[PDB]
């Protein structure tokens, strides 16, 4: 029922504001062990030879790597994603130029994908980027994706109820609670304003009178947008582990300058990140997944803030590879 | 210490009284019985029960409504019965998501919704007619059906009347358990914030002095018991020591005094004050004010607060934002 | 200066300290040694809110604010501008509360009659306690505690609420609101009863307590009597903080995630998961 | 274009605000607080000796006469003139305008201070139909006690002082409200009855405690008219003596407690 204190407490706005984050200990060292499996940066080695675009034969993210640096990569690409698998998850034993099985293609559009984040979206990643760990987290379906409805378990490494099942229309209303920090919200947050940039998040009128011609009838956006933005913002603040005030100052949640914490404008770039991820990269590739891999709708998975974020306001507490692995992001 | 405030040590039965009224004396169904334990802190008779016209209305109307909910409710678990006990707080029977206006919802997406408000508002007419005209049968003021007509006239509010003034239906409160609590947010951000909004300020004062004065005035008429001032009615048209040393109390306490009929007026007031102010701010929002933080800030009424963290300007208008 | 009846009981005795000293009245006050204490308190707390304001940026009513240290600053004492005064004030709040509540059970023993109305009056006290003493203690800061302005303490109330995603959920609240309503809502109705039979209106005739009891035996059945109606309002009332306490004590020490997450004892239950 | 704008920086809801207000003083200052005027009203000062006129504010602080009809015939109209006629057996303790009076006599039987009972009708209450509405068990024959509690008929009164005062004959019951009130005791060695308020009485399975008085001051608790009725003035005059002992049965009750 109850969690024993004592309680982390930490301080967002002006004193007397009530404003912070509330943090049980306990928790927060579970995430922080979790985490922590992140592996450490393999050893540097030295740039010799010619680039891989003329040593090997089907190079075409990579190729101004020399061998011992591209090898290194491929030797933290297989840790990253698929460590119990090997290499021969993405290759043929006997033809590494050989594109036959699928991991291979999607690998070089995560490639892609990858350093796009880390050089077009600082605004979010700044100098912490990802990795492919970031997401992956040592299996090749990461563990925190989503369909064009709600799944449940939220973690797809665990194994799902009858009625947790997407199948089961019973249990309808308790994938989407669990998506909205178990809020009775009718709404799906994610196929809402994450899986692409067609809804506006923001429905409170930024003046005090109701202007003439935007505010009676069929002018008006439904009450619905309001709850729809609740539920995001639900959704948000529990793939981060935190609450509102993280970001916002509740006496007027549509205000910035002093309203606002730093976070919330970070936030914001986030959306705009995880919508480009979505409609440019991820949701593209049912085309090169299998049918099993596709959910109801022949939608590839697809991410949102928990994806990266598992529960923590910075993915994996600020660690970082991006020193560490020059060939992922940010390219000049 | 007055244990009779506690509770009744030694109980009396005797044979059940019946005041007759102008009509329906007939009515009264069921036959009373009498319960020990309710009989330590209360009456110990419970029934009959009047049974007139607009009572049953009231129960078929209302009735009605329910079950509109509960079967739309139990559709939302694909009639699962076990689902329907684990989910039913998170049920609910939802006016349109959809923008139609004021045009009448398909069913699917607020019909139902339309249907239950109605039978329930039918409900509730009927049953202020049972309220109202008991009173006059028995030969008594109206001052409660004055009182629930202002509760009802609140829930026509926030039920149909702010949507047919704003013009749209997709305004209404849900029927549901958390439902019905998740309209409370999703309203307040739609309209800038509550606590600016001074008819809520009213409404919770009045709340709020409902919680006061019936806390003083239960307090005062037990620390006057062994006066017998519970007999209100003859205290009033002939004042005892009891109502004496209450009025006497309050003087000397805070300078003021009521009479033992005046604190009920108090009382009754402050009540309808809770509705009535409530129903000025729902009226009002929507049609005439659509952000009650930037009102109060336009009339120089909001406090402000220093930065702790920088002060984070909007990025969607830095240049070269997306949208 | 005096009510038609009172002169006779203005009898001296009933104090708890000081006998005669101060067993007297100032108008129709009563003042007594807690009248004093009262008085004390209020004129420093007064005092220090308006030194304390007048360091401040504006003198609207509407927008000053005193307000707690920062969290740094612990259980300790905060410089005056930053959080001591609101300290200084929340003692002389307490004093003048305490003071006015022993005050008010001198008055009742002068007058013979029972206890009821201060030990009602220490609800309210025991929940401010609550909220400015009790849970900053647990969390370890005063800093956790809410300011005093007439709009600010609004903006606390809500960020304490949106820190748990939604408060509504808060199964302590739920049970504080729902007695913040039937109390409200027993008011009306004992008040409507009452006035209606003393006052039928047209010249007819006042009517009895039978008439009381069959009106709602009529209505709904049951009817539960004229003193226990006194009984039950105090009950109904005081419970709109003695089960509230419990909501707010339990968020931050006892519960740090949404509220709405705290029904998975009920939703996540394997049998029906 | 702005729905509720008015012109000049006003708009609609702002109006309200003032309106607001003005209701809700109006309804409290003008309504509330002169019915919290129709009792005790004019106020008594150090001889108001102005017979000629009356001073405005006290005709101004007044609300218009109401009557009521009463249920068994009768009017009573508030406010009224209601001068408390009887001399009180107290004396001031100074000369300062609030300080308090002393007892001059015995306060319980004087009925001073605590002990003070209201002036009210010499009239027996009565029930929906006319009849005495409190009368002891003796004559309300079809009322009973409930099965469960203590029938305290034959138990022993113990006083303040530890000391046996009499003995329970009967209950007195209100049979409007079907609620016992008061019981009956005989007074040990003084061949009278006393009434008790049951608030009074801490009902025990072989005793009735009372606190409120010592055991020989039973002896002077008023007497009524008649064996088996009893009017709302004796009511209070009965009530009130026996709260008139929470301050005075002893000379300590009266000090402070610290
Ligand atoms: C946990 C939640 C709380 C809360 C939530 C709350 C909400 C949501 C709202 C209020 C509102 C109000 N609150 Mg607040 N509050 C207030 C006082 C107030 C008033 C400004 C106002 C109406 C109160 C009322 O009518 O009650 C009933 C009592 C009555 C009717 C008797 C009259 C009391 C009198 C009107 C109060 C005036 C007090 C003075 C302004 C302050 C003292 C000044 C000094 C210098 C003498 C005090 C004095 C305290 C203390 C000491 O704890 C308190 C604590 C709380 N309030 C907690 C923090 N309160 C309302 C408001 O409009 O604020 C702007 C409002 O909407
Ligand atoms: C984040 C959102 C919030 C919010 C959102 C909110 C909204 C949107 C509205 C209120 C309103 C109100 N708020 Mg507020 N609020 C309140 C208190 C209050 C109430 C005093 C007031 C009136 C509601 C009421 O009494 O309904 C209880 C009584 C009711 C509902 C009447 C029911 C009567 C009916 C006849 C009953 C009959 C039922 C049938 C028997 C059952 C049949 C059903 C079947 C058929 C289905 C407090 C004390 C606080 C604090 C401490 O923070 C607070 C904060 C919040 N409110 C936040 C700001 N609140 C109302 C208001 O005053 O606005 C100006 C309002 O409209
Ligand atoms: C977004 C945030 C919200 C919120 C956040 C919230 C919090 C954080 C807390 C509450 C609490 C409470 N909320 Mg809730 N709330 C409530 C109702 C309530 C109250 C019943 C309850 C107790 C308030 C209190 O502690 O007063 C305090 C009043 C005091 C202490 C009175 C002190 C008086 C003092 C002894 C004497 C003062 C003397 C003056 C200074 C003297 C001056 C007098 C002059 C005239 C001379 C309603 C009815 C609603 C609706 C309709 O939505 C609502 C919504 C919300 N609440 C929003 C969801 N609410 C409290 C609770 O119980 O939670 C479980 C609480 O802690
Ligand atoms: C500030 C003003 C307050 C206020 C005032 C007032 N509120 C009143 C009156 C006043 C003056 C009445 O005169 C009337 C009444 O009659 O009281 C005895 C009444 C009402 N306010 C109810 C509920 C309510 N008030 C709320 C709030 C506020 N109100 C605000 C706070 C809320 C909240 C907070 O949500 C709720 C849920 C119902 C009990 C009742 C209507 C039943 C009905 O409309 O029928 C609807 C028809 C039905 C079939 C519903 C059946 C179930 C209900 C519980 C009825 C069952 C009764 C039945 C007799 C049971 C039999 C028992 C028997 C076998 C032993
Ligand atoms: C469930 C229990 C209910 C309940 C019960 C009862 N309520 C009682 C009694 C009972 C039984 C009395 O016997 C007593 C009284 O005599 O009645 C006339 C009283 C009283 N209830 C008052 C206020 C009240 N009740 C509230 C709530 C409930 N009550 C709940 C609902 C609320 C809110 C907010 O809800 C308020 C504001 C005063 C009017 C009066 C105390 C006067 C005082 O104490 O004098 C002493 C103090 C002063 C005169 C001023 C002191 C100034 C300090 C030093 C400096 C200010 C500091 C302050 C903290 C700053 C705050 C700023 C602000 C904007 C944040
Ligand atoms: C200057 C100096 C040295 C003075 C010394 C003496 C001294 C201690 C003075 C104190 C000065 C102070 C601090 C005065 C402030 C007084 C205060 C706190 C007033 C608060 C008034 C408020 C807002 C009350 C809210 C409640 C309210 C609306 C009450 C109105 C109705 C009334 C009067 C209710 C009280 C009341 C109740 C509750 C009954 O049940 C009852 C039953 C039968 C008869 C009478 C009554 C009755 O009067
Ligand atoms: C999927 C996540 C992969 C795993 C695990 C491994 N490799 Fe890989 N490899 C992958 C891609 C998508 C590509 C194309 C890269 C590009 O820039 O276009 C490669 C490429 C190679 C090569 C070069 C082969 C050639 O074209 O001749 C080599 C030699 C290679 N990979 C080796 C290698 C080893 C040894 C691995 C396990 C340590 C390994 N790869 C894992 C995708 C994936
Ligand atoms: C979150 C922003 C991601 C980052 C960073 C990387 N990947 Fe990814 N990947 C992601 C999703 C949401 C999915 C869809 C689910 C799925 O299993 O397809 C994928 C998929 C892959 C695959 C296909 C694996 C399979 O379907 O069995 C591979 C081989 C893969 N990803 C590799 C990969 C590499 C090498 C990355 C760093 C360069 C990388 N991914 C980053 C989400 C995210
Ligand atoms: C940071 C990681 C956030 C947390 C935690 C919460 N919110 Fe939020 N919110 C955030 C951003 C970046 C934005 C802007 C979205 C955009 O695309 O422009 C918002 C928006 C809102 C709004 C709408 C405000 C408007 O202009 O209409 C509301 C009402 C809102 N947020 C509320 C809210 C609540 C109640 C939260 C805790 C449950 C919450 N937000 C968390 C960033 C972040
Ligand atoms: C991986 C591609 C990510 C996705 C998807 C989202 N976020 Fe993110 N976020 C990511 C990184 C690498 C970092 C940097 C950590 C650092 O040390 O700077 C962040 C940071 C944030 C923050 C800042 C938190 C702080 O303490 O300063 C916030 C508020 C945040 N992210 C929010 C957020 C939201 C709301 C997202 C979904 C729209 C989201 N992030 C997605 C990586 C990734
Ligand atoms: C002209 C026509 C077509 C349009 C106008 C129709 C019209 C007048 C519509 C009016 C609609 C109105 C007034 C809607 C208002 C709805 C409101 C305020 C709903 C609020 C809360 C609802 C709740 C809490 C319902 C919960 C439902 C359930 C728990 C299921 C029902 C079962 C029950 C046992 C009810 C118990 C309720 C309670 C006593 C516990
Ligand atoms: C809008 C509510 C309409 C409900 C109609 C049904 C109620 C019937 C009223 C009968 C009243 C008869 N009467 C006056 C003798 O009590
Ligand atoms: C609880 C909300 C209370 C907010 C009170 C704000 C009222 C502002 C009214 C302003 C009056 C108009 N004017 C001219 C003085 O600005
Ligand atoms: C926010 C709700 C406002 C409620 C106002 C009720 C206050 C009662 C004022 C009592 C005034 C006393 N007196 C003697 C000056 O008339
Ligand atoms: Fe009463």
């Amino acid at each position: 029922c109850f969690e024993p204190p004592p309680a982390t407490t930490t301080q967002t706005g002006f004193r007397g504001l009530s404003m912070g984050e509330v943090l049980h200990p306990a928790t927060v060292k579970a995430k922080k062990e979790r985490d922590a499996q992140y592996p450490p940066a393999l050893a540097a080695v030295k740039a010799e030879g010619p680039p891989v675009s003329q040593v090997y034969k089907n190079v075409k993210v990579l190729g101004n790597l020399t061998e011992a640096e591209f090898l290194r990569t491929m030797t933290a690409i297989t840790e990253w994603v698929s460590p119990q698998e090997g290499c021969t998850y993405c290759h043929d034993e006997n033809n590494l130029a050989s594109e036959a099985k699928y991991p291979y293609v999607v690998a070089r559009r995560m490639l892609e994908m990858t350093r796009a984040i880390n050089t077009n979206w600082t605004q979010h990643v700044a100098q912490t980027g990802v990795t492919c760990y970031t997401c992956h987290r040592g299996t090749p379906l990461p563990p925190y994706v989503r369909y064009l409805e709600p799944t449940l378990p939220l973690n797809n490494r665990e194994t799902p109820t009858h009625v947790e099942r997407v199948e089961t229309r019973s249990g309808y209303v308790v994938r989407l609670a669990k998506y909205t920090a178990y809020s009775a919200l009718n709404y799906d947050p994610f196929t809402m304003f994450l899986a692409n940039d067609k809804r506006q998040v923001r429905v409170v009128p930024q003046t005090a009178l109701p202007l003439v011609g935007v505010s009676r009838g069929k002018e008006r956006r439904p009450l619905s947008d309001a709850y729809a933005t609740f539920a995001l913002m639900m959704s948000i603040s529990d793939s981060l582990g935190t609450n509102c005030t993280f970001c916002h100052n509740a006496q007027t949640f549509e205000s910035w300058g002093k309203k606002s914490t730093p976070q919330r404008a970070i936030a914001w770039w986030g959306i705009r990140m995880v919508r480009d991820l979505n409609m440019n990269y991820l949701a593209p590739l049912n085309a090169s997944l299998p049918a099993s891999r596709l959910g109801r709708q022949g939608e590839a998975p697809q991410a949102d803030c928990r994806t990266c974020h598992q529960g923590v306001t910075k993915p994996l507490f600020g660690a970082s590879r991006l020193k560490d692995y020059p060939e992922l992001g940010p390219i000049k | 210490a007055d244990y009779q405030t506690i509770y009744t040590q030694i109980q009396a039965r005797g044979p059940h009284i019946t005041v007759s009224g102008e009509w329906g004396d007939n009515d009264r169904v069921g036959k009373p019985f009498y319960s020990y334990w309710l009989g330590k802190i209360g009456d110990a008779q419970i029934g009959p029960i009047y049974l007139g016209a607009s009572g049953i209305a009231a129960f078929a109307f209302g009735s009605t409504a329910i079950l509109i909910i509960l079967f739309n409710m139990a559709a939302e678990v694909h009639f699962d019965p076990l689902q329907f006990f684990r989910q039913f707080f998170w049920l609910g029977l939802y006016p349109p998501k959809a923008q139609y206006g004021m045009g009448i919802p398909p069913l699917h997406d607020g019909g139902w919704w339309l249907m239950a408000g109605l039978f329930m508002t039918l409900s509730l007419g009927s049953w202020w007619i049972r309220v109202y005209s008991r009173a006059r049968a028995l030969g008594l003021g109206t001052h409660i059906a004055w009182n629930f007509a202002a509760a009802i006239f609140f829930v026509l509010c926030i039920g149909c009347i702010h949507p047919t003034l704003v013009g749209s239906w997709s305004e209404g409160v849900p029927f549901g358990i958390w439902p019905h609590i998740d309209w409370l947010t999703a309203f307040s951000i739609r309209y800038g914030n509550f606590y600016y909004c001074p008819w809520h300020g009213f409404s919770i004062g009045f709340a709020y002095g409902c919680g006061l004065l019936f806390a003083a005035h239960g307090a005062t008429i037990l620390a006057v018991a062994r006066f017998g001032g519970d007999r209100e009615i003859e205290q009033i048209t002939d004042r005892g020591t009891a109502v004496e040393r209450a009025a006497l109390f309050w003087r000397w306490t805070i300078g003021f005094n009521a009479t033992i009929e005046s604190v009920h007026r108090w009382g009754w007031f402050f009540s309808l004050m809770v509705m009535v102010s409530a129903s000025v701010g729902i009226l009002l929002t929507g049609t005439f004010v659509d952000n009650w933080y930037l009102w109060c800030v336009k009339h120089g009424a909001a406090p402000d607060y220093p930065a702790y963290l920088p002060a984070t300007p909007d990025p969607a208008s830095l240049p070269g934002a997306p949208k | 200066a005096l009510l038609s009846f009172e002169r006779k009981y203005r009898v001296r005795g009933g104090t708890l300290i000081g006998g005669d000293l101060f067993d007297f009245w100032v108008g129709p006050y009563f003042v007594g040694f807690f009248g004093v204490s009262a008085i004390f308190f209020i004129f420093l707390g007064v005092s220090l809110i308006g030194y304390a304001a007048s360091q401040g940026p504006t003198w609207d009513p509407f927008a000053i604010s005193i307000n707690p240290p920062d969290l740094k600053y612990g259980l300790g004492a905060a410089p005056l501008l930053e959080g001591g005064f609101w300290q200084a004030i929340t003692v002389c709040a307490l004093g003048a509360f305490i003071s006015w509540m022993l005050r008010e059970v001198e008055i009742s023993r002068k007058l013979g009659i029972g206890w009821h109305v201060p030990l009602a009056f220490c609800v309210p006290i025991f929940m401010f306690c609550v909220l400015q003493v009790f849970r900053p203690l647990l969390l370890g800061s005063w800093g956790h505690a809410f300011p005093y302005g007439i709009l600010s303490h609004l903006d606390w109330v809500n960020n304490f609420g949106y820190q748990y995603l939604n408060w509504h959920y808060n199964p302590g609240h739920m049970s504080s609101v729902s007695f913040l309503f039937v109390n409200a809502m027993a008011l009306g109705l004992h008040g409507g009863l009452i006035l209606s039979v003393a006052n039928p209106g047209d010249g007819d005739k006042v009517k009895t307590a039978e008439h009381e009891n069959q009106y709602f035996r009529d209505v709904v059945g049951y009817s539960i009597g004229a003193l226990s109606i006194h009984r039950l309002g105090l009950f109904l009332a005081s419970n709109i903080f003695l089960t509230g306490a419990f909501g707010t004590i339990a968020s931050g020490p006892f519960w740090t995630r949404g509220w709405p997450e705290w029904w998975g004892w009920w939703l996540d239950i394997p049998f029906w998961s | 274009m702005y729905h509720g704008a008015l012109a000049q920086h006003l708009d609609i809801a702002q109006l309200v605000w003032y309106a607001q207000w003005l209701v809700i003083w109006t309804v409290v200052l003008l309504y509330l607080r002169r019915e919290d005027r129709r009792e005790g009203y004019p106020l008594v000062e150090p001889l108001g000796l102005v017979k000629l006129a009356p001073e405005d504010g006290q005709v101004y602080e007044l609300p218009y006469p109401k009557t009521f009809v009463l249920p068994h015939g009768g009017t009573v109209t508030v406010p009224r003139r209601r001068p408390e006629t009887r001399e009180l057996k107290l004396a001031q303790t100074d000369g300062f305008e609030g300080a308090p009076l002393q007892p001059t006599g015995n306060p319980l039987v004087d009925a001073v201070g605590p002990a003070s009972y209201a002036e009210r009708a010499e009239v027996v209450d009565a029930t929906v139909d006319g009849k005495a509405k409190i009368v002891p068990l003796r004559v309300a024959t079809d009322f009973s006690i409930a099965e469960g509690d203590v029938d305290p008929r034959g138990l022993p009164v113990v006083a303040a002082d530890g000391v046996e005062a009499g003995t329970v004959t009967d209950l007195w019951v209100d049979r409007s409200e079907h609620y016992f009130r008061y019981l009956e005791l005989s007074v040990a060695g003084s061949a009278r009855t006393a009434l008790i308020p049951l608030g009074f009485c801490d009902v025990k399975k072989d005793k009735i405690v009372v606190t409120s008085i010592l055991s020989e001051q039973f002896a002077n608790v008023p007497r009524l008219q008649s064996r088996d009725q009893i009017t709302l003035r004796e009511e209070d005059k009965v009530s009130a003596y026996y709260a008139g002992g929470l301050l005075y049965a002893t000379p300590e009750r009266a000090e402070s407690l610290l």
